[PDB]
C-alpha cells in the first residue's frame, strides 16, 4: 500500500502516481529497482527526489540519474525519508557520490552504519556563539593579510597553473595537524579527469585520510549536481555537532551549484527570475550557506572557488554569493611565474577581521604598513622600467629595498611540497610572522640578501639561510 | 634647452592626464554595457516565456 | 487493445503522438505503418510524444505505430573504415551495404573515475601553433572556437591527415552542413589518403531535427568499440551549435518549457553527456583512449552566448580563432593569447617542452607593445629586439594548407628560432629559410632526426648548433 | 520558382541561372504563421522550424551530374545585424559571399562591397592562379594594414607618420578608390555609361597600382572608372 | 463540513491550494495540521490560495486546513521589549515566552492628510557627520542608501545606541541577514545597554520568502501602538532590496507577470504602504512619532536602478555612503553632494544651525 | 508657442543662438572629457566660455528654496530675460567669473556679485 506508480516521463523530470492518503513528502527519496522480465525491457535502478504535489495523488520527482529505459506503470517505492549518507570516521579516505555509495573500489559501507538526512534546518538562533574568533591557518600571507573566522565564508579566486590545489591540501594538512579537525571536499560540477587527479594528488600528499571526498560529476543530471554540496554539508555537519571538533569545507565551485539550480527550476517549469535564474536564488543559497556557521560546541569554515560570469560582479549569482562571504583569497600568475608559491596577491586579498576590534592593534599597525610599502613599491615599476633603478631617489630606493624584501618573505615552504623539494614544511604562527613582518619593517634585516627570505619560515630562519649562504 | 624640456615634461603630464581619463571612461562604459546586456537578457526571457503560455 | 500497438493522432512539423503504446521506453524505437522509424522521447499520462527519423509527409492521422522493443543503437565494427554512413548507420556513399555483425547502445555510461588515468600522451597535430603553445593530449577533449571562415574545418582535416603514420583511428561527424561541402570534405581525405582509418558521419541540413541530435552520439558510439578494444581514437564533432539548435526544435515542438535563449533545461546535460565519454583509460581497463575536438560557432566573437559558455565551461581547454588575426596574413589565426590548455606539458615530449617556454615567453613579450611599433622607431636598448624577435616569432607560426610537419622538425625550427639564428635575416624571408632549412634536414641532419624520433628528447647542442651555421652559410639573403 | 528550374536541370540537362531576390521574406512569413499555427516562440521571435525549413529549400538547389543549377541571392540583414539567426543560418549553404556595407555606401564607393569581409572558397592558387592570388592577398593586406593606421590618423595627423606607411596609405586610398565602378543599371542615378572589366585586366590594373606605375595620378581620378586606361584619361581631363 | 475546515489539494515551492473554508475571509490566519501557519491570499470559486508562514516540508496533500477567525495579526505590548522574536511574535532568543495581551493587524491604513504634523523635533543620532549636514527628525523617513561593507549597520547600531537617555524605543527589523551577524549585533546591544529600549525582529537568510516578506510590516505594526499611545518609536529596516527579492520570489511563485528588472507591477506600492505609516501625529491625535530608516544596497554605486529610485520617492531624503570613500581612512563616508534632509534644518537645534 | 509671431523676433531670435551655443558646447564634450581644453580652437574655446555662463545663467533662486537656503527668491520678467542673455551672447560679460552667474535673478545680480569676491 506503500507502492507508487510511473505515469509520466519527461526527460529527467517523472511523474508518479501514489494511493490516496499515502504521498510521500516533499524532498523524500523514491527508489526505482526493476528486473528484465524479457527481451523487451531494461534493469532499472534509480532514486527520484520529490519536489512538487501536483494533485489527484500525483507527485513531480527529479531524477538523480539517466531514465531511460522506464516505462509507465512500474512499481516505485517510497523509503520514508530523504537521502540519507553515511556519516563518521567510516567517511574517512573514501570517495562518494550525491547518493552516498562509495565511488572508489575498496568496498561499500554497511548497512549497519548510522546514515543521516541531507535536509535539515539551520541550528537556531540560541545555539550559535556570540564572539567572534581567529582561525590560525599557519600561513603567513592569509594570517596577515587576510585573516580567516571560524565559521566564516571564504571566496578564493583564480584558475589554473596557481596551485589552488596545492593551497587546498596545506590547508587540510595545518588544520588537521595544529587543530585536530578534518576536512571535506565536495566537487560540485566536477571534471572527471580533474577528479581522478586530485584523488591522486591527495593519495600522494597523505592528506587522503584525514578527508572525505564528494564528487557530483560534470555528466550527472542537474538534481546530482544541486544535491552534492548538500552531503557534502552534512558530512561536515556530523563532526561539527557529534565530535565538537572545527572541521573545513571545500566547494569546488558554487556557480556551478547555482547554475544547477536554474537548470532545475527551468525543467519544473517556474517563470525565470533576473535575467535567466531561478525565483528561489536567493533562498536556496541562504538554506545552503546558512549551515556552515560556528556553534557554542564546534564550527564549519568554508573555502568557495567562485566563478564570475562574463566577468561582472553585479551579476545576480556572484551578487547573492558574495553576500556571504567574509573573506578573499586572490591567486596571481605573475607572482606565481616570480617564484612566491603561495602565489597569494598581497593587495587584492580583502578580509572583514581585518579590523583592530578583534585582530589586534599591533597586528592592524603592521598589515597596513606592509599594504602601504607593497602599493608604494607597485607604483614605481614603470618608472623603474623606463629609467632604471639608478635614477630612483633615495626613499624611493630605500621602500623599493624593503618591499622586495617583504615580497620574498610573504612567501613560505610548504609540508606537502617536501615530496618535491627535500625541503620540511614550516608552520608559522600569527604572533611570529607578525614579529618578523614588524622587525623587517623597521629595518633590522636591510644588510641580508634578498634570498635569503624566499622559502623560509619565522624570521630565525632567514638569519640561518643567510648564514649559510655567506 | 629650458624649452625642450618644459615641451617634453607638458607632452608626458598631458598624455598621462588622457590616459587617466581614458581609463575611467573605460570603467564607466563597461559598467553601462553589463546593466545593458542584463536588461537584454531579462527581457528575452520575459518575451519568450510571456509566448511560451500565451498558448 | 494490446499494448504493443497504437495509432496516432497528431502529426506535424516532424513529430507525431500517438494512443496506446502502454508499454514503451522511454528512449525507445518504434516504426510506423509505411516503413519509417521514429523514437519516442515524451511519455504522458494519455499519449506518447515521437519523433520521426524520415520522411513524415507520409504519415496520417489514424494509422499504426508498432513497438520495437530496442533502445536506439548503431552498428559498430572495423567494416566501417573508409564509409559515410548517416546517424542511422545506414551507407549513404553507395558502394553498397557495411557487413557489421555487433551493434552499441546510443546512450552509454561513461567510464567512472577510477577506470580513467592522467593524460600523458601527446597528439600530434601538425600545426606548430597548436603544438607548441596549446598542446592537446591523448584522451583530452579541446575545444576549437571562432566566428564563420575562419579555418576550423581546415585545422580539423589537416589534425586527421596528420594521424597517419601514427595508431589511431579517426572519425569525423558533420552536423548542418551542405552534402556538397561534406564530399569535398570527403575527396579530400581520399586524396590524401587518410580515408583508410576515418569513417565519416553525416546529417545535412535537409536531414530531419532528430538525426542531427543523434549524430555527435552515434560518432561517439562508433569511437567506444575501439577504445574500449585497446585503440587510440579522435572524434570531431563539426558544429555542436547546429546540433544543440536541432535539439531546441525537437524540445519546443514537444512543448517542454524554455529557458534562456529557448533553450530547453537540459541543454547542458546533453552536452556534458557526449563530452563526458572521451576518456583516457587505466592500464587494467586496457590503454585505450578517445579525444575529442567539439566545434562551436561564435557570433562576431561573443564567447559570453548560452551555448559557448557551457561548452567552454564543459571541456579541457579553448583554440581561439579571430577574424582580423587571420585576415592580417595570419592564415593559421590562432589567438596564442586567448587559447590555453590545461594538459600542457604533459601532453608534449620533452624536446618539445624545452623549447615552447621561451617561445610563449617571446610571443607573450611582443603580444603586448604594439602600440610601440609605431612610436620609438629610433633606437631602443631592449623594446627593438623584443619587437624584432616577435615579428620572427609571428612569421614562423604561419603555415600553409594541408601542409603538417613532424615534430622533430618542429622542434628544431622552434630551436633554431628561440636560440637567436633567425635575428640576422630579414623578416620576409623567415619562411623561405625555414622551407629550406626542412629541405636540408631531411638531406644531411638524418642522425639529429634519428636521434629526436627515437629519444623524445633535444639532441647535442653543439652538433645542432654545427648544422644550423652550415645550412646559414648556404642560405641566400634576399 | 525552384520547381520551374529544376525541369531544365534534370529532364533537359541544362545550365540555369536562378535569380532568387530577398530569402529573408520567406523565414519572416514562416515565423509570421508559426504562432498562428499553435507552435512555440523561439529566440529572437522566430519559427522552432527556421533551421529545418532553410535546408529543406536550400539544399535543392544544387548541382548534380545531369546538370548545374547556379543561384544569385539577396538576403536582408535587419538593421545590419549579421548576429539575427536568419543571415546567420543561410550563411552555411553558401559558396561565395559578398557583403555591402553602408560606411562604403555613405563614402560614395558603390557597389560598396567589403573587401575584407567578402569571401570565396575558389579563391584559391590553383584555382585562379598564382598571380592572382598574390595581386588579391596583397590587396587585402594593404587594406587592413591601411585600416589600423586611421586610428592612428585620427588622434596624430598625417604628418607623424613615417615615410613607408606614408606610401602605404597613399597607395591604399588609390586601390579602394579603384575597387569602384560604374554600372549599366546606375546610368539612371548619375548619367554616365557603365563599364565591363574583364578579369585579366583587373588583375593587371591592381598588380600595376600595388607597384606603383600610376602613384604620381591624383587620388580623385580613380573613382567610378573601370579599366586601368580609363583613370588615365580622367587625370589628364582634370590636370595630371 | 467544510465551513471551518479544509483539505489539502497542491503543495509546492510554499505555496498551497486548500478545497473547503466556505466561510474564510480575505487576509484571515490559518493553522495547517502540524501547527504551521497560513496566511489566505486568494479566494477562489472552488479553491483558497494558502501562503505557507513557515517550514513547508511537513505539508502534504490532504492535511486538514483549520480557520482561525482572525486577520494577520502580531502580539504588541510592553513585555516585547527586549526579546528577539520573528515576524510572528515568536520568541527565538530562549528566555521563554512572552506575555503579550492585545494585537495589531498586520496591513493597517496610514495616518491621514489631517492627523499629520510638520517635523519640529531633532533625532540626534550621536554622529557628527549626520547631525551636522544631514539632520534628521522625528517623523521623518530617511534612507540610508550604499554598496556592501560601507557602514550602514554600523551607522544603524549606533544611533540605537545613542537613544540611551531620550525617550525613545527602538526597533531593530533584520531581513535576509546572516543569523551569526544578528547575534553579534544583540550582543553589541546587550553591551551597550539597549535592549532596555528596543525590540529586534528577525527573518534570516534560511527563512521562506513569506517571512521576509512580512518582517517589515511586523516591525512597522510593533511600533504603532507605541506611536499611538503618545510615544516616540524608532524603526529600521535593514534590508528593502531583500524583502523586494523575496516579494518578486513570491510573485513569480504565482505565476504573475513581472516588469522592469522581473519585479512585480506593485513592488512600488509594497514599499510606499508600508514607509507611508511612518508620521509625527498632532496634538489632537497625542503627538506620537515614528522615524524609519530604510536600508538600500546598490550595485556599483548606481542609484538610477529600479529598487533605489523607487524608494528615494517615497523618503524625505537620503544618506548616500560611497564605497570608495570608505576605503580612504572615512569610515563614516558620507558623499555629501548626493546627500540631503527635505525635512530637515527645522528639526534642528538652534547652535546647530548657526 | 515658441514661434517669432508670438514672442517677437528679437525673442525667437535669441531663443535660437542660445540653443545653438548649447548644442555645440554638447557636442565639444567628448573631447573635452578624453583631453580636456588644450586641443580646441580659438572659436571652439570661445563656444565653451559663452556656454558654460550660459548654462550657470540658466539657474535661478526659487522662493520655496527659501527653506533649504536662506537666499530669498526672485522673480525675473522676460523682457530682463532676454535683455540679459543677448548681453552675455554679445560678450559683455566674458570678463566675470562664471560662478558669479550661479542663482541670481536679473544680470544686474550678476554684476552685483563678483564684487562681494574679487572683480
Ligand atoms: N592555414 C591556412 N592557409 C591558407 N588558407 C587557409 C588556411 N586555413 C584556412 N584557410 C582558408 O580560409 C577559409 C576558411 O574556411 P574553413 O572551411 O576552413 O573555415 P570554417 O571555420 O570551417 O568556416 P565556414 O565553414 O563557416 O566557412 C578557406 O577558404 C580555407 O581554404
Ligand atoms: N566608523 C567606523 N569605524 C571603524 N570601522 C567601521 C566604522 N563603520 C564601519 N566599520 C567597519 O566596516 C565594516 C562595515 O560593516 P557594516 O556591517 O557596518 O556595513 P554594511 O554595509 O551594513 O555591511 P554588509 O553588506 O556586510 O551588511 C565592518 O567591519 C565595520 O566594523
Ligand atoms: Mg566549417
Ligand atoms: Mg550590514
Amino acid at each position: 500500500m506503500t507502492r507508487g506508480r510511473v505515469i509520466q516521463v519527461m526527460g529527467p523530470v517523472v511523474d508518479v502516481k501514489f494511493e490516496n492518503g499515502h504521498l510521500p513528502a516533499i524532498y523524500n527519496a523514491l527508489k526505482i529497482q526493476h528486473k528484465a522480465r524479457n527481451e523487451n525491457e531494461v534493469d532499472i535502478d534509480l532514486t527520484l527526489e520529490v519536489a512538487l504535489h501536483l494533485g489527484d495523488d500525483t507527485v513531480r520527482t527529479i531524477a538523480m540519474a539517466s531514465t531511460d529505459g522506464l516505462i509507465r506503470g512500474m512499481e516505485v517505492i517510497d523509503t520514508g525519508a530523504p537521502i540519507s549518507v553515511p556519516v563518521g570516521e567510516v567517511t574517512l579516505g573514501r570517495v562518494f557520490n550525491v547518493l552516498g555509495e562509495p565511488i572508489d573500489l575498496e568496498g561499500d559501507i554497511p548497512a549497519d552504519a548510522r546514515r543521516d538526512p541531507i535536509h535539515r534546518p539551520a541550528p537556531k538562533f540560541e545555539e550559535l556563539a556570540t564572539e567572534v574568533e581567529i582561525l590560525e591557518t599557519g600561513i603567513k600571507v592569509v594570517d596577515l593579510l587576510a585573516p580567516y573566522i571560524k565559521g566564516g565564508k571564504i571566496g578564493l579566486f583564480g584558475g589554473a597553473g596557481v596551485g589552488k590545489t596545492v593551497l587546498i591540501q596545506e590547508l587540510i594538512h595545518n588544520i588537521a595537524q595544529e587543530h585536530g579537525g578534518i576536512s571535506v571536499f565536495a566537487g560540485v560540477g566536477e571534471r572527471t579527469r580533474e577528479g581522478n587527479d586530485l584523488y591522486h594528488e591527495m593519495k600522494d600528499s597523505g592528506v587522503i585520510s584525514k578527508t572525505a571526498m564528494v564528487f557530483g560529476q560534470m555528466n550527472e543530471p542537474p538534481g546530482a549536481r544541486m544535491r552534492v554540496a548538500l552531503t557534502g554539508l552534512t558530512m561536515a555537519e556530523y563532526f561539527r555537532d557529534e565530535q565538537g571538533q572545527d572541521v573545513l569545507l571545500f566547494i569546488d565551485n558554487i556557480f556551478r551549484f547555482t547554475q544547477a539550480g536554474s537548470e532545475v527550476s527551468a525543467l519544473l517549469g517556474r517563470m525565470p527570475s533576473a535575467v535567466g535564474y531561478q525565483p528561489t536564488l536567493a533562498t536556496e543559497m541562504g538554506q545552503l550557506q546558512e549551515r556552515i556557521t560556528s556553534t557554542a560546541k564546534g564550527s564549519i569554515t568554508s573555502i568557495q572557488a567562485i566563478y564570475v560570469p562574463a566577468d561582472d560582479y553585479t551579476d545576480p549569482a556572484p551578487a547573492t554569493t558574495f553576500s556571504h562571504l567574509d573573506a578573499t583569497t586572490n591567486l596571481e600568475r605573475k607572482l606565481a611565474e616570480m617564484g612566491i608559491y603561495p602565489a597569494v596577491d598581497p593587495l587584492a586579498s580583502t578580509s572583514r577581521a581585518l579590523a583592530p576590534e578583534i585582530v589586534g592593534e599591533e597586528h592592524y599597525q603592521v598589515a597596513r604598513k606592509v599594504q602601504q610599502t607593497l602599493q608604494r613599491y607597485k607604483e614605481l615599476q614603470d618608472i623603474i622600467a623606463i629609467l632604471g633603478m639608478d635614477e630612483l631617489s633615495d626613499e624611493d630606493k630605500l621602500v623599493v629595498h624593503r618591499a622586495r624584501r617583504i615580497q620574498f618573505f610573504l612567501s613560505q615552504n610548504f609540508h606537502v611540497a617536501e615530496q618535491f623539494t627535500g625541503q620540511p614544511g614550516s608552520y608559522v604562527p600569527v604572533k611570529e610572522t607578525v614579529r618578523g613582518f614588524k622587525e623587517i619593517l623597521e629595518g633590522k634585516y636591510d644588510h641580508l640578501p634578498e634570498d635569503a627570505f624566499r622559502l623560509v619560515g619565522r624570521i630565525e630562519e632567514v638569519v640561518e639561510k643567510a648564514k649559510a649562504m655567506g | 634647452l629650458d624649452a625642450k624640456a618644459s615641451e617634453h615634461a607638458a607632452r608626458m603630464t598631458a598624455m598621462k592626464n588622457a590616459t587617466d581619463n581614458a581609463n575611467e571612461l573605460i570603467r564607466t562604459l563597461t559598467l553601462s554595457y553589463n546593466r545593458a546586456r542584463q536588461a537584454a537578457i531579462t527581457q528575452e526571457i520575459t518575451e519568450i516565456v510571456a509566448g511560451a503560455n500565451a498558448l | 487493445q494490446v499494448s504493443d500497438v497504437g495509432t496516432v493522432i497528431q502529426v506535424g512539423d516532424g513529430i507525431a503522438r500517438a494512443h496506446g503504446l502502454d508499454n514503451v521506453m522511454s528512449g525507445e524505437l518504434v516504426e510506423f505503418a509505411n516503413g519509417v522509424m521514429g523514437m519516442a522521447l515524451n511519455l504522458e499520462e494519455n499519449n506518447v510524444g515521437i519523433v520521426i527519423l524520415g520522411p513524415y509527409t507520409g504519415i496520417k492521422e489514424g494509422d499504426e505505430v508498432r513497438r520495437t522493443g530496442r533502445i536506439m543503437e548503431v552498428p559498430v565494427g572495423e567494416a566501417l573504415i573508409g564509409r559515410v554512413v548517416n546517424p542511422l548507420g545506414q551507407p549513404v556513399d553507395g558502394l553498397g551495404p557495411v557487413e557489421t555483425t555487433e551493434t552499441r547502445p546510443i546512450e552509454s555510461p561513461a567510464p567512472g573515475v577510477m577506470d580513467r588515468r592522467s593524460v600523458h600522451e601527446p597528439l600530434q597535430t601538425g600545426i606548430k601553433a597548436i603544438d607548441a603553445l596549446v598542446p592537446i593530449g591523448r584522451g583530452q577533449r579541446e575545444l576549437i572556437i571562432g566566428d564563420r571562415q575562419t579555418g576550423k574545418t581546415s585545422v580539423a582535416i589537416d589534425t586527421i591527415i596528420n594521424q597517419k603514420d601514427q595508431n589511431m583511428i579517426s572519425i569525423y561527424v558533420a552536423i548542418g552542413q551542405k552534402e556538397s561541402t561534406v564530399r569535398t570534405v570527403v575527396e579530400t581525405l581520399r586524396k590524401h589518403g587518410a580515408l583508410d582509418y576515418t569513417i565519416v558521419v553525416t546529417a545535412s541540413a535537409s536531414q530531419p531535427a532528430p538525426l542531427l541530435f543523434l549524430a555527435p552520439y552515434a560518432g561517439v558510439a562508433m569511437g567506444e568499440y575501439f577504445m574500449y578494444k585497446g585503440k587510440h581514437v579522435l572524434v570531431v564533432y563539426d558544429d555542436l551549435s547546429k546540433q544543440a539548435a536541432a535539439y531546441r526544435e525537437l524540445s519546443l515542438l514537444l512543448r517542454r518549457p524554455p529557458g534562456r535563449e529557448a533553450y530547453p533545461g537540459d541543454i547542458f546535460y546533453l552536452h556534458s553527456r557526449l563530452l563526458e565519454r572521451a576518456a583516457k583509460l587505466s592500464d587494467a581497463k586496457g590503454g585505450g583512449s578517445l579525444t575529442a575536438l567539439p566545434f562551436v560557432e561564435t557570433q562576431a566573437g561573443d564567447i559570453s552566448a548560452y551555448i559557448p559558455t557551457n561548452v567552454i565551461s564543459i571541456t579541457d581547454g579553448q583554440i581561439f580563432l579571430q577574424s582580423d588575426l587571420f585576415f592580417s596574413g595570419v592564415r593559421p589565426a590562432i589567438n596564442a593569447g586567448l587559447s590555453v590548455s590545461r594538459v600542457g606539458g604533459a601532453a608534449q615530449i620533452k624536446a618539445m617542452k624545452k623549447v615552447a617556454g621561451t617561445l610563449r615567453l617571446d610571443l607573450a613579450a611582443y603580444r603586448e607593445l604594439e602600440a610601440f611599433a609605431q612610436f620609438g622607431s629610433d633606437l631602443d636598448k631592449a623594446t627593438q629586439a623584443k619587437l624584432a624577435r616577435g615579428a620572427r616569432t609571428v612569421e614562423v607560426l604561419k603555415q600553409d594548407l594541408h601542409q603538417p610537419i613532424p615534430v622533430e622538425k618542429q622542434v628544431l625550427i622552434i630551436y633554431a628560432l628561440t636560440r637567436g639564428f633567425l635575428d640576422d635575416i630579414p623578416v620576409e624571408d623567415v619562411r623561405r629559410f625555414e622551407k629550406e632549412f626542412y629541405l636540408f634536414l631531411d638531406q644531411n641532419g638524418q642522425h639529429l632526426l634519428e636521434h629526436i624520433r627515437t629519444t623524445k628528447d633535444l639532441p647535442n647542442e653543439d652538433d645542432l648548433n654545427k648544422a644550423i651555421e652550415a645550412f646559414k652559410k648556404t642560405f641566400v639573403v634576399s | 520558382g525552384l520547381t520551374m528550374a529544376e525541369y531544365f536541370r534534370d529532364e533537359q540537362g541544362q545550365d540555369v541561372l536562378l535569380f532568387i531576390d530577398n530569402i529573408f521574406r520567406f523565414t519572416q512569413a514562416g515565423s509570421e504563421v508559426s504562432a498562428l499555427l499553435g507552435r512555440m516562440p523561439s529566440a529572437v521571435g522566430y519559427q522552432p522550424t527556421l533551421a529545418t525549413e532553410m535546408g529543406q529549400l536550400q539544399e535543392r538547389i544544387t548541382s548534380t551530374a545531369k546538370g548545374s543549377i547556379t543561384s544569385i541571392q539577396a538576403i536582408y540583414v535587419p538593421a545590419d545585424d549579421y548576429t539575427d539567426p536568419a543571415p546567420a543560418t543561410t550563411f552555411s549553404h553558401l559558396d561565395a559571399t559578398t557583403n555591402l556595407e553602408r560606411k562604403l555606401a555613405e563614402m560614395g564607393i558603390y557597389p560598396a562591397v567589403d573587401p575584407l569581409a567578402s569571401t570565396s572558397r575558389a579563391l584559391a592558387p590553383e584555382i585562379v592562379g598564382e598571380e592572382h592570388y598574390q595581386v588579391a592577398r596583397k590587396v587585402q593586406q594593404t587594406l587592413q594594414r591601411y585600416k589600423e593606421l586611421q586610428d592612428i590618423i585620427a588622434i596624430l595627423g598625417m604628418d607623424e607618420l613615417s615615410d613607408e606607411d606614408k606610401l602605404v596609405v597613399h597607395r591604399a586610398r588609390r586601390i579602394q578608390f579603384f575597387l569602384s565602378q560604374n554600372f549599366h543599371v546606375a546610368e539612371q542615378f548619375t548619367g554616365q555609361p557603365g563599364s565591363y572589366v574583364p578579369v585579366k585586366e583587373t588583375v593587371r590594373g591592381f598588380k600595376e597600382i600595388l607597384e606603383g606605375k600610376y602613384d604620381h595620378l591624383p587620388e580623385d581620378a580613380f573613382r567610378l572608372v573601370g579599366r586601368i586606361e580609363e583613370v588615365v584619361e580622367k587625370a589628364k581631363a582634370m590636370g595630371v
